[PDB]
């Protein structure tokens, strides 16, 4: 008789782009909502962001744009209906750089000499102060991981490995087309990264 | 210098894999490790801080856990170990932890003064007026 | 900052007193405090030498003398006091002898850890990634 | 019927003038004297200086330049007589900076407003090498003792003590003459030091 609290609560985080997401409770009817409610650690103080939503995700990236300057934050969800409510899911971890998984904004490919060029935009997130470029939280370790494939060709890939923005691939000539994919680290730290959208180039 | 950026996050690893049961248990949400430790570890006590704290955390927090919650035994060691392991290689590039390091100087004279029995005694005694215009020396240092 | 130039002089006048009795014994003419002692003091052991070498003066050295030639234990005594006190004039104008010192903030925090029973071993071990993130602070200040 | 060795050797140093000294063995013949004989501590090797003096002293300063530079000294003196000789009499204690007896070249004195203003020429030896001035070697903590007396007046003194080699004293106008006299040291080191010379000046 007393709402279901959600089974399970917890951050799909990306450089300024900190959703938090939860899971149903179970027979959730078509009046049941939930709440958020966040909580910089460090502070006894859970602060209500949403009174109710009608979703399993909200994008909570404007009140923890202080991620990468704080010690993480605590978020916890909670299911309401008319006036019962269901007990507070909390996140099971702290929200802290850690969990932000590390994208790339592009990479654009120049075919010169007879060896490829290419740069890498990292991200430029609009809400994202200025104070705070990729550069700047992660001004060291700055490493990508390069897959190239070639076409006409297999599903099959050459792997490198980089240490700034702008690498070069060496180029044997005999090709129609090459494509390019990276994916970004930081040595220092474990975060994962995800494979960019695939940037082809062609030779010809 | 040594592997600085790479010991760093064989770290964070092993933490990684236990990140989760603790901070399930974690209830009050204060700061235990206050910016006042970072704070010790922008000055001279600094290395004092850093190794008061790996101290702290192989002698008190891990070994008090371990046990504590059995489950996390081999997990927590583990962690305790990239730790173990990151202490060396940081004691080694002196420019980090002088302060666990220590002199081959004082050895190579301490040796010397060993093996001088009765003698040794009288010589370092005798010295000592250069031992003073050592330590002047050491603080102009400054 | 607290008293440098005297200091120095109150311990070399202890020695005054002294100098003769043990420079008389001293026969073979060889330094045995190397000059490279004097290197690790212009070195970051500088602080671990200076300490290691106080520690040698009053634990192996004088000990083994004031009683080695009794006549000499009321002023070996005398000096190797003049010593214990410079020593903490010393470790306090931290500047010095840092090495010495002890972190308050890691006692603070050693302090509520204490005072958190059980539950102390969950927070500790749940900022531990904190801490990580300190303890490469303190690397970039090289 | 084997030469008595000298009771003791010893040295009276001042900056740059390490004049040694001993005292004669009993019963000194006309036809005695006495070898002079260095070693640079570090160096188990003892240099002969002179074959034979017959003196009570020796200068040794060329010899022992690097004093302010070394770690100290050992002289010793031997008593020789015909074929015989009397056995090494080394010093009882090694020969360092220590032991320099601090004086002072000179003071002048100016008789100004209603003050008096006074600098004090520290020591310029001849066997003096450029790179050690006194202000070198003793680069820091350069105090001095001053003795003022007046007259006419009666032979009493008034005791002040500066930091720098240029000071002042209020003068209070009612005396036909003051006398002054210094005596250097050095904070860090316990040397002892030497009254200079008496340095008057009329007030009238």
């Amino acid at each position: 008789t007393e709402l279901p609290s959600p089974p399970s609560v917890w951050f799909e985080a990306e450089f300024f782009h900190h959703i938090l997401h939860w899971t149903p409770i179970p027979q959730q009817s078509e009046s049941t909502c939930y709440e958020v409610a966040l909580l910089r650690y460090g502070i006894e103080s859970w602060n209500s962001i949403s009174q109710c939503s009608q979703t399993l995700s909200y994008d909570l990236t404007a009140v923890t744009l202080d991620l990468y300057h704080s010690n993480g934050y605590r978020a916890r969800v909670r299911a309401v209906d008319g006036s019962r409510h269901s007990q507070w899911t909390v996140t099971n971890t702290r929200f802290s750089v850690d969990e932000v998984t590390l994208t790339v904004g592009s990479v654009n490919l120049e075919i010169h000499n007879g060896f490829i060029l290419g740069k890498i935009q990292l991200p430029r997130p609009k809400m994202a102060p200025a104070q705070d470029t990729y550069e700047s939280i992660f001004s060291h370790f700055r490493e990508y991981e390069i897959a190239i494939r070639k076409v006409p060709g297999q599903f099959t890939f050459t792997h490198k490995k980089v240490k700034h923005e702008q690498f070069s691939l060496l180029t044997s000539g005999e090709v129609g087309e090459f494509c390019v994919q990276v994916k970004p680290s930081v040595a220092s730290r474990s975060n994962k990264g995800m494979w960019s959208k695939e940037e082809c180039i062609s030779l010809t | 210098c040594d592997n600085f950026p790479q010991m760093l996050r064989d770290l964070r690893d092993a933490f990684s894999r236990v990140k989760t049961f603790f901070q399930t248990k974690d209830e009050v949400d204060n700061l235990l490790l206050k910016e006042s430790l970072l704070e010790d570890f922008k000055g001279y006590l600094g290395c004092q801080a850093l190794s008061e704290m790996i101290q702290f955390y192989l002698e008190e927090v891990m070994p008090q856990a371990e046990n504590q919650d059995p489950e996390a035994k081999d997990h927590v060691n583990s962690l305790g170990e990239n730790l173990k392991t990151l202490r060396l290689r940081l004691r080694r590039c002196h420019r980090f932890l002088p302060c666990e390091n220590k002199s081959k100087a004082v050895e190579q004279i301490k040796n010397a003064f060993n093996k001088l029995q009765e003698k040794g005694i009288y010589k370092a005694m005798s010295e000592f007026d250069i031992f003073i215009n050592y330590i002047e020396a050491y603080m102009t240092i400054k």
